[PDB]
């Protein structure tokens, strides 16, 4: 992994070195590179894992999340540089710093064999995210609003810290190879629930599980439009992929302790589709979005079927590029109307023709029409909590009628209809914003054609 | 515009629309009678409907009522 | 092209045309203006192909896996023998899968290709079908997705108790 | 029909159960029935591919129609002949179930007149 | 209940002004200024029907014979239906007739 | 085999070059309607090649050519079924989507996105030949969502005005309901069985089968609008008249019905399922006959005639006749574009006039469009020897003959009678009278486009019927025998409507003043469904969501 | 925008309803804040619960698509009550009599279809015969065991 | 803005309910499979 490391770093020099005007210019160029060595993860076997050394490992799990991380890079920096273009040259090396510094977290997150280098680096990335948030972010308003920090870490990350120290004096270790062939089933046990708990809570707060998805909404108000690229695409995804991992060295105890979480999912799957019909703010609806999505991914996860954790990858990858690609479709219309009000601009399509042709392939990818993988994701974890219980259908039915409400919704209200009067200064879009959507899109149709690739291990 | 458009009068018709629709008119026509000529049975019935009250007790093969 | 016992089917019977019409057949006649127009062009293009082929000649093999001791051979904790254990099991769990997709392409092939008769004559390939996926069931259904050679065995010991205390009822 | 009168309205005794019938001996009033014949053997059927719907007393003749409608075509009216022997002997097949239905019927009014012959 | 002497006034005003308004609406000759019989429709549909047509069907016959046939199950058949007396070509068999008809 | 399958794979090819060539390849925006029309054309004449073949000798063939994923067990591919179903419904819906496409180079000339317009039907049809062709669940439902969203934006053409944007938002919900019943039968199958492909379905024949049929039925209730599902087909007219004529004959109501059939081998050993589909199919039949009566915008009327018409295909499902269910269809297609292409004609001399109380007197006005009128009229109302006479005709003495519900089939009956009075209440009133449109006249007929369209379709009226009843092979006994009250029921009960519709109609003209009727009310509101329904559900969903 | 211009908690005291009222642009006796509980409301106006498809429509209004103007206090539900969705306009029939009568229509039909599931029609024909013991053997019955033998005869 | 201010500024019965409703179906599912009374003949796919 020191040929994804070593360059990601030479991403800082790169940036602080070029001639002023040139800073966009480099690093997006550089970081495309990075990218594309990131194909070469792909060499992965029916076995085994790509096991690199001590530290990093690589499998069909965290290659195809460590594509995504690499991909993004890029694209914030696109995304980013027009409402950064009056910030002075020193704070636009900083910002670009912090966006680095997040990449090099998460790609060794993804990767790192022990999982206490996976907790440190899981919370160091949020250092660089607090940062872009509240440096670069809209408002005053604390998205640390300190209720959130001291929930997140009393429930979160100190039980996961205690309870990680506590396996490997118990187990002599935390290695995760070690851990598929030294395993032991977990008995029934109040101290053993509490180590399930707080092997979990963690990951559960950061997908969100309903009940504790209120900080997500806050977050992407007041992020920057990079800042809400990579929480919505990669950071809810540590969560998850947090959990396909910890689970191993959970069982049997998952099978009674998951119910409450499944309840909470399957509930607030519907129940968060349903505020998506109600919201004014664009950011705001496609952030309650991404928690009836992540609804799915935690129950796929804790029924645990070969199918539920392929259809749980596919599901993140597809969430990923589809929910940033939306949050990047609302900015462009905030940079023109300065409002995150859904209902201000109407009828865009009349003004903007190509750009409402992104935003219905936004929408349809969003709906999960077949066969694109948002919908193959979807399909495999219905599918597989069909057997965990066939009522379960029913509510799995009804999120898809209400997914489709929400989307078109959104779809009609912004860009169909009558215009707005008075705004009279849409002007035309760039290129920069054209080619910024289509880099979303591309990628995740291509992936149609060869959905393997994102199925992870159970593959 | 090869048609003019007229007030509170009968349009303006060309030949050509007036023999088309009579010729697929009466083509409709030829064709139902020539076909009712043809498959009549297809409308009254192909095959006669017997009527079960007239089959005799030995065709039935039902006993004689002391037996 | 493939194996023919793998993949089986019955030898073809195709009755010869018996026209009884004076009509000529349009579909005889559009089966020609076929083999000369696309059929002929096409096999020329391949012809080509082939030949260029047939200069350059490499060959790929078949991998080949040496067998090693079982998990039910491997001393508890001992990492080095599960290792290997462990992953000749997933070949062995791919391989299995496959064996399972073999068997139900031939129950489709042969239920479209008896049409109307298919519930008579694809009883064998329908058996067939039914015992390879119990087989398939017992060995690896209801694993987990955290699976492996330990709760395979696992899973085959229950069973094998099941059945061993069902003889004594007997 | 009149007979659907019968059975809801009027006495459903003396009324054959569709979905019963028979509900008698087939022999019984019969001296030696003969058994129905079948003329189509059963690998013709089957290698035909006669849906199995098809496959009754009557297929020898659409055996036969289905031969001629393949060596016929194009002409799609060039089996008005074989279509018929088909279609009539359909037609008679089922005027036989409509003699067993009153076969039936008569039967159950012979077993109440014998009923009430003797209680009287 | 009419307009009012103003409400005229202000209508006929913008009569003005809105007619003169859609009358600039209306093109220059010049306007736009761009920047630099049965062979014909047999020739449209003939070279409609090669590029459409013929180049298909040999990329779709090339692909189906040499490329989808040459793996086992891809394209399966319904084998052909054999009716009493007929010939089978691959054997030269002969299927015997039915049985003799009843009279009817 | 070599050329039925090049030929059937070049026909879905053939289609999708006009898309692929819109990436700028010798684009020629000035006629690309023209370009799409041929497309359409010549995929009619190589899709009538296998089916010669079939026709012939019964040849079919599964392509399963292209593997796209394996899911341990469970591999997907490509696979196309080019069967009875596929053979004939192809060619019928591409002549139909030709004429369809001929008339909209006319109907939609002034529409500045013309080129749009004709991308989205053709991807309209395209989505429709993945669904009739497809041999597994999965590819049949890429193209289930697929006409689906094609309808969403073909019924939202017309973006500016907020009753479109609503009634294309409608089509989704109510589809989208009929889908859980798609993935629960996707479920069911993957799990009972082990697989998506027909043929490893029909080869297993369940017994336990009614929760994946109730699963289809429910998704083929939305998708074909039956009652309880069936409000948006009605709303759907927001959308240009040629989008209507698509909708409502070659592509999206038939697929629920079309889903049923292909699953025949299933319900043909449920009797419950085949119970469920024949109550069903009767209400649905009646209920939007019913509707019809009393409407008075001429696309409603159509389109409420489609409802009873698609009911009455659910009522054959039901009474185990799938292979009559689909001949049904097939003629239904011809004579059904037909009468909107007739109504799109008189709404365009009209400027824009789709309200039959400011029509009349156009049997003189419009010759050609009358003549078509009357054809596909009576052609609905089954008059002998016409493209429906040998579907539904066939149908009402199957349904007479069998162990069937009583009620369903009075049901049946019934909206038969009214099929002949709302097709009379458009000639009346279209075309009977005196004329009571506007006093500047506009009424021309005369173009070759338009001409030759409905011509087409009015050829297919005539001798499609027959054509296709005698080519088909017998895939069951048909029930010749039969009293003949029995056999004449379907004949006498449309002549008793005809002659009670002329009493009724007659009436309009005498100088009384009407009193309306809670029956009239009930009939003209639609029963009011959509008033309580649309109202009261997104209510309670609604005011749920902020609290 | 000034914190003074914006929505407030609930208004106690008259002189305060007036500055909310004013805060509104509405007048002092049309405006009313929601009941003062739990809901969160502050001093918003509560408005008439009304679609916006019962505004006169051939108004100017400023956003003609919501029939809104500017500066107007918008209903809390609005986003409920555009024209695409919630429609409050009166029926012509009044709401308790079309769902007496929808719901009678369905129950009536439901009724029937029972009833007509109790009686079926039917021809007056006996079962339907197949050869060869019922077709044993075509409809997948084992070969390897000898069915008990179904015989039809002739009448 | 003051409209999306205020804006942007039952319960746990359901959960309730549903782990019932849940909880019951895969405990009545789970006896049966031990009893062997529950059909999953061709059920390879999970
Ligand atoms: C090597 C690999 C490298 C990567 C290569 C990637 C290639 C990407 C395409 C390059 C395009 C370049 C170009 O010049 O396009 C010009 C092309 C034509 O120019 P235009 O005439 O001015 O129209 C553009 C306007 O925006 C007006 O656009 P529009 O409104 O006319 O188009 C709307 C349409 C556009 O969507 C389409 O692309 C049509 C094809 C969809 C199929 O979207 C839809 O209709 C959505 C519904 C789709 C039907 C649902 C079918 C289900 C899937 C069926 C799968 C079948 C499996 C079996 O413009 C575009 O379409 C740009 C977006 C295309 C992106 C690809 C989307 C694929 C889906
Ligand atoms: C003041 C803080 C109070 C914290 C209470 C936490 C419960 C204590 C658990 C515990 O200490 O159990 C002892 C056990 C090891 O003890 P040992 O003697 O080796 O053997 C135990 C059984 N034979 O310890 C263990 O097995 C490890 C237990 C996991 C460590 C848990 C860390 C404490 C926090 C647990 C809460 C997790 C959930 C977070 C709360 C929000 C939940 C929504
Ligand atoms: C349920 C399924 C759901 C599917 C959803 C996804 C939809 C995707 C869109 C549909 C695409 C259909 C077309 C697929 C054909 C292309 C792929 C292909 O043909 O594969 C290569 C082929 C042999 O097929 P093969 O790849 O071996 O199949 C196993 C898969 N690895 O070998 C060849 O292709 C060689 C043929 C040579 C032909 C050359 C003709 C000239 C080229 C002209 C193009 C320019
Ligand atoms: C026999 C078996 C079949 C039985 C099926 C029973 C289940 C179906 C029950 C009916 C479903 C509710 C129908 C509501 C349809 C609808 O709301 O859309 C139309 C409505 C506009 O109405 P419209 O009259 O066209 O507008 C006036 C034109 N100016 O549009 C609107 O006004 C609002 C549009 C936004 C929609 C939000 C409200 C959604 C309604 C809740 C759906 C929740 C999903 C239910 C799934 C249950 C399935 C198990
Ligand atoms: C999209 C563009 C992508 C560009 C990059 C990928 C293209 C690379 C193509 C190189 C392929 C060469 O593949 C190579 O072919 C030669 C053909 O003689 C083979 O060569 C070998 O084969 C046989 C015997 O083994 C002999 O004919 C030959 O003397 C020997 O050297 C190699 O065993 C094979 O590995
Ligand atoms: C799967 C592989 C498929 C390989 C296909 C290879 C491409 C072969 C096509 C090359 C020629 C395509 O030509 C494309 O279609 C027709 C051809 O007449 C043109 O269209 C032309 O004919 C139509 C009517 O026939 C007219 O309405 C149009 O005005 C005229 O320009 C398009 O403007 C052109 O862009
Ligand atoms: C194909 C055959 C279809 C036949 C369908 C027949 C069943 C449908 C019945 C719908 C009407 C039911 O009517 C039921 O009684 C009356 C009106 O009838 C209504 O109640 C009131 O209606 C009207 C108006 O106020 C009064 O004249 C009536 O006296 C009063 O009872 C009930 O609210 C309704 O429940
Ligand atoms: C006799 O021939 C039976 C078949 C003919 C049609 C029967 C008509 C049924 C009358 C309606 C009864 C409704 C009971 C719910």
């Amino acid at each position: 992994m020191l040929k994804y490391i070593i360059p990601t770093i030479m991403l800082m020099p790169l940036t602080w070195l070029s001639k002023n005007n040139m800073i966009w210019v480099n690093s997006t160029a550089h970081s495309l590179l990075i990218s594309f060595t990131s194909l070469l993860l792909m060499n992965q076997f029916g076995d085994n894992s790509l096991n690199f050394s001590l530290l990093f490992f690589s499998d069909s799990l965290s290659t195809p999340l460590l594509i995504l991380t690499m991909w993004l890079l890029p694209l914030m920096l696109m995304a980013s540089q027009h409402h950064l273009s009056k910030e002075n040259l020193t704070r636009k090396k900083l910002f670009i710093t912090m966006l680095i510094s997040l990449q090099l977290f998460l790609i060794m997150t993804f990767t790192a064999m022990e999982l206490i280098l996976f907790y440190i680096l899981f919370e160091a990335t949020l250092v660089p995210t607090l940062i872009i948030i509240t440096r670069w972010g809209n408002q005053t308003e604390r998205l640390n609003a300190g209720l959130y920090f001291l929930f997140y870490t009393l429930a979160g990350s100190l039980p996961l810290l205690v309870a990680l120290i506590y396996i490997q004096n118990t187990v002599g270790s935390l290695n995760f190879l070690m851990l598929q062939y030294w395993v032991q089933p977990v008995h029934n046990s109040w101290s053993n629930v509490f180590m399930w708990l707080a092997c979990m809570m963690a990951f559960m707060v950061k997908m969100p599980l309903y009940g504790l998805h209120l900080w997500l909404p806050k977050a992407h108000v007041e992020a920057p439009i990079a800042g809400s690229m990579v929480l919505a695409a990669v950071l809810l995804k540590l969560g998850g992929y947090g959990m396909l991992r910890i689970t191993l060295i959970l069982n049997p105890m998952t099978d009674f302790m998951a119910y409450p979480f499944i309840m909470l999912s399957l509930w607030g799957m519907i129940m968060t589709s349903s505020i998506c019909l109600r919201q004014t703010d664009l950011k705001s609806l496609i952030a309650y979005s991404s928690v009836s999505h992540m609804a799915l991914v935690i129950v796929a996860i804790l029924i645990q079927t070969p199918w539920s954790y392929m259809g749980a990858t596919a599901l993140m990858i597809a969430h990923g590029l589809t929910s940033s690609m939306l949050f990047c479709l609302a900015n462009s219309n905030y940079e023109r109307i300065h409002s995150r009000t859904m209902i201000l601009a109407r009828g865009l399509q009349t003004l903007l023709p190509l750009m409402a042709t992104w935003w219905l392939l936004a929408s349809l990818t969003n709906l999960a029409l077949p066969p694109t993988i948002n919908l193959i994701g979807e399909l495999f974890v219905v599918m597989s909590t069909f057997s965990w219980s066939n009522i379960t259908i029913i509510l799995m039915g009804v999120n898809m009628v209400i997914t489709a409400l929400y989307s078109l919704y959104m779809l009609i209200m912004t860009q169909r209809g009558k215009y707005t009067y008075h705004i009279n200064n849409i002007s035309p879009s760039f290129t920069r914003e054209n080619a910024l959507m289509s880099l979303h899109i591309l990628p995740l149709l291509l992936l149609t054609l060869n959905p393997k690739i994102i199925l992870g291990p159970l593959y | 515009a090869h048609i003019e458009p007229r007030y509170r009068q009968f349009p303006q018709l060309t030949r050509s629309q007036v023999i088309q629709a009579e010729f697929f008119s009466a083509t409709m026509w030829f064709w139902i009678l020539w076909r009712f000529w043809h498959d009549s049975d297809a409308v009254l019935g192909h095959f006669p409907y017997p009527d079960p009250s007239q089959w005799t007790d030995e065709e039935l093969g039902i006993p004689p009522d002391d037996e | 092209s493939w194996d023919k016992d793998v993949y089986p089917e019955p030898p073809r019977r195709t009755p010869a045309p018996s026209p009884q019409t004076s009509l000529p057949n349009p579909i005889t006649y559009l089966t020609k203006a076929f083999d000369l127009l696309v059929d002929r062009p096409v096999t020329l293009v391949r012809e080509f192909i082939e030949r260029q082929h047939a200069k350059n000649k490499y060959y790929y093999y078949h991998r080949e896996f040496r067998r090693v001791p079982d998990i039910t051979e491997c001393q508890e904790k001992d990492v080095l023998c599960m290792f290997e254990a462990e992953m000749q099991w997933r070949r062995d769990y791919k391989v299995d899968q496959e064996i399972v997709n073999i068997i139900q392409e031939r129950l489709k092939a042969c239920q479209q290709r008896e049409g109307e008769s298919h519930r008579q004559n694809c009883a064998k390939e329908l058996e067939q079908f039914t015992q390879v996926v119990k087989a398939y069931q017992d060995r690896y259904h209801d694993l987990g997705a955290h699976y492996s050679a330990r709760k395979c065995l696992a899973k085959q010991k229950q069973r094998m108790l099941a059945e061993r205390k069902a003889a004594k009822e007997a | 029909g009149a007979h659907l009168a019968r059975r809801y309205l009027g006495d459903a005794s003396v009324e054959p159960d569709p979905l019963r019938m028979p509900t008698f001996p087939p022999d019984y009033g019969f001296p030696e029935r003969k058994e129905r014949e079948m003329v189509a053997t059963q690998q013709e059927m089957n290698d035909a591919q006669l849906v199995l719907q098809q496959r009754d007393y009557c297929a020898h003749y659409l055996i036969r129609f289905l031969k001629c409608k393949r060596d016929s075509f194009p002409n799609f009216l060039a089996c008005k002949h074989e279509r018929h022997d088909w279609d009539y002997c359909e037609h008679l097949d089922y005027v036989k179930r409509m003699k067993e239905f009153e076969r039936e019927r008569r039967l159950l009014q012979r077993k109440k007149r014998r009923e009430q012959r003797e209680a009287d | 209940s009419g307009y009012t002497p103003e409400e005229k006034l202000r209508l006929q005003q913008l009569r003005e002004l809105r007619r003169r308004w859609l009358k600039d609406q209306e093109l220059s000759p010049r306007e736009p200024v761009l920047p630099p019989n049965v062979i014909y429709k047999t020739y449209r549909h003939s070279i409609f029907a090669f590029t459409h047509v013929l180049i298909p069907v040999w990329i779709i016959h090339y692909y189906l014979k040499y490329h989808v046939t040459t793996k086992p199950y891809t394209i399966v058949e319904k084998k052909p239906r054999i009716f009493p007396g007929d010939t089978i070509l691959e054997t030269g068999e002969v299927i015997p007739p039915m049985k003799e008809f009843p009279d009817q | 085999m070599n050329m039925f399958s090049s030929l059937s794979l070049v026909t879905l090819l053939l289609l999708t070059m006009p898309i692929m060539m819109m990436s700028f390849n010798t684009y020629k925006p000035s006629n690309y309607p023209l370009y799409v029309k041929t497309a359409i054309s010549y995929a009619f004449i190589t899709s009538m090649i296998p089916t010669m073949m079939f026709i012939h000798s019964g040849q079919e063939l599964i392509i399963s050519n292209w593997h796209w994923l394996t899911i341990q067990t469970l591999k997907l591919s490509l696979s196309f079924k080019m069967d009875y179903f596929s053979m004939m419904f192809i060619p019928v819906a591409l002549f139909v989507t030709w004429s369809i496409m001929e008339f909209s180079m006319w109907y939609m000339y002034s529409d500045p996105n013309i080129n749009k317009f004709f991308k989205y039907l053709l991807l309209f049809l395209i989505t429709m030949l993945i669904l009739v062709t497809a041999n597994n669940l999965f590819q049949l439902f890429i193209g289930w969502e697929g006409v689906g969203i094609m309808s969403f934006l073909l019924i939202g053409w017309w973006y500016g005005r907020a009753d479109a944007n609503t009634a294309a938002l409608q089509a989704i919900l109510y589809n989208r309901i009929g889908d859980i019943g798609f993935i629960l039968a996707m479920a069911w199958f993957l799990t009972n069985l082990n697989t998506w492909d027909l043929q490893q379905i029909f080869m297993l024949n369940p017994s336990d089968s009614n929760m994946p049929l109730i699963g289809l039925a429910l998704a083929a209730t939305g998708k074909s609008a039956q009652f309880g599902l069936h409000p948006w087909l009605p709303s759907a007219m927001e959308g240009p008249t040629p989008v209507s004529a698509l909708l409502h004959s070659s592509t999206m109501v038939v697929a629920g019905i079309f889903l049923l059939i292909r699953f025949y081998p299933l319900t043909e050993n449920n009797k419950y399922i085949q119970s469920i589909t024949l109550c069903l199919g009767a209400i649905t039949t009646l209920f939007t006959a019913m509707c019809a009566l009393t409407q008075n915008d001429i696309k409603k009327i159509i389109a409420f005639s489609t409802s009873s018409q698609l009911g009455l295909m659910m009522v054959t499902i039901g009474i185990n006749q799938p292979y009559l269910a689909f001949l049904h269809i097939c003629t239904h297609a011809f004579f059904k574009a037909m009468l909107f292409m007739c109504s799109g004609s008189i709404i365009h001399s009209l400027n824009d006039e789709q309200d039959i109380r400011k029509m009349g007197g156009l049997f003189k006005a419009m010759p050609f469009t009358t003549t078509a009128l009357i054809v596909g009229s009576l052609a609905l109302t089954g008059m002998p020897f016409l493209t429906g006479f040998y579907s539904k005709d066939l149908i009402i003495e199957a349904a007479n003959t069998s162990y069937t519900n009583a009620w369903a089939l009075l049901m049946t009956l019934i909206a038969t009678s009214f099929t002949a009075i709302y097709s009379t209440r458009i000639i009346f009133f279209a075309l009977l009278g005196q004329p009571r449109f506007p006093t500047l006249v506009n009424i021309n007929e005369n173009n070759p486009l338009l001409i030759n369209s409905i011509k087409r379709l009015l050829i297919g009226s005539l001798f499609a019927g027959y054509i296709i009843s005698n080519n088909i092979p017998p895939t069951t006994i048909p029930q010749m025998t039969m009293p003949y009250y029995l056999k004449t029921t379907a004949l006498i009960v449309t002549i008793l409507g005809f002659i009670l519709a002329l009493e009724i109609s007659n009436m309009t003209k005498n100088l009384k003043y009407h009193y309306p009727s809670n029956a009239f009310k009930f009939s003209t509101l639609l029963g009011y469904f959509p008033t309580i329904m649309h109202r009261l559900a997104p209510y309670m969903n609604l005011s749920m969501s902020q609290k | 925008i000034t914190k003074d211009m914006l929505p407030g908690p609930y208004p106690k005291t008259p002189e305060e309803r007036a500055a909310a009222a004013k805060k509104y642009n509405m007048r002092v006796e049309d405006y009313e804040p929601y009941p003062d509980d739990g809901t969160g409301y502050g001093d918003y106006p509560k408005l008439p619960d009304r679609s916006q498809q019962e505004r006169d429509p051939w108004y100017d209004w400023d956003h003609p698509d919501l029939r809104l103007n500017w500066g107007e206090p918008m209903h809390w539900d609005l986003d409920m009550y555009i024209r695409n969705r919630v429609d409050t306009s009166p029926t012509p029939v009044n709401w308790n009599l079309m769902c007496k009568h929808l719901f009678g229509f369905v129950a009536f039909m439901l009724f029937m279809f029972w009833v007509g599931e109790t009686y079926p029609a039917y021809q007056p024909v006996g079962p339907k015969q197949y050869p060869y013991n019922n077709l044993y053997l075509e409809r997948g019955g084992d070969p390897n065991k000898e069915p008990e033998p179904v015989v039809h005869y002739e009448i | 803005v003051r409209w999306t201010y205020a804006r942007s500024a039952f319960g746990i019965g359901p959960l309730v309910f549903w782990y019932y409703v849940f909880k019951t179906d895969r405990d009545r599912k789970e006896k049966l499979i031990q009893e062997g009374k529950l059909d999953r003949t061709f059920n390879i796919s999970y």
